[PDB]
């Protein structure tokens, strides 16, 4: 989920708009 | 833009900050 | 606990704190 | 709601707590 | 609630918020 | 002190209010 | 993306998450 | 300029991404 | 240094990068 | 006091120095 | 005032507060 | 550069003022 993608990898800015209703 | 390790109180910051009105969910559970 | 005055990025600092690994929704209107 | 509320006036750490997943 | 490691400015922004108006008093040496 | 019991350790919102004024 | 209403630090944080490693200059006026 | 920008109006990632080196 | 206009939670930060290890105590009116 | 000097005014680094421990 | 580490968000935090006014430049690059 | 001086190592808010404009 966001935690693998964002702090355990890394993520873009992009990606984090997945977590966005 | 760029891409960094996003953690913690840090990660929800950017979340807040790309969806904004929009809102959005932060389930570390998955 | 104290009540609390939260705007902007404090808000979901707060619900960070109050949530832990549980995670949360942000939700504003409109 | 919640948002508005904790800005315009006061809420407690109970309140927020509905919030959580 | 819950239970997490909150270290730095994290613990104190913590503090501020749990304790607010009542103050708090931060000392890491104990 | 709070170093050991909420950074180094875990601890609850509760056991932080034990650090209030 | 959604546009920013950001004032004091919360712009330096945000110009933090956009710049990445590049890093950023913060220039206000006067 | 940028600072004055963000704070007293709004201003988009877009315009932020102008101030990276 | 700069003067500064702190509030919230804002002035707890400033304390904690002031003070380092030798923490601080934040004491509000009232 | 400081916490309200800060907000309302301005204050300096040195001032919050006094409220180290 | 003291030394401690100051890394992320939380070194552009405080040369913020260090700064103000004056503005800076972030180059973790060098 | 800044992260060697102050994340890496550590640093004074007197060196931070090094990278004022
Ligand atoms: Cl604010
Ligand atoms: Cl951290
Ligand atoms: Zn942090
Ligand atoms: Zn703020």
């Amino acid at each position: 989920g966001i935690v693998e993608q964002c702090c355990t990898s890394i993520c873009s800015l992009y990606q984090l708009e997945n977590y966005c209703n | 833009f760029v891409n960094q390790h996003l953690c913690g109180s840090h990660l929800v910051e950017a979340l807040y900050l790309v969806c904004g009105e929009r809102g959005f969910f932060y389930t570390p559970k998955t």
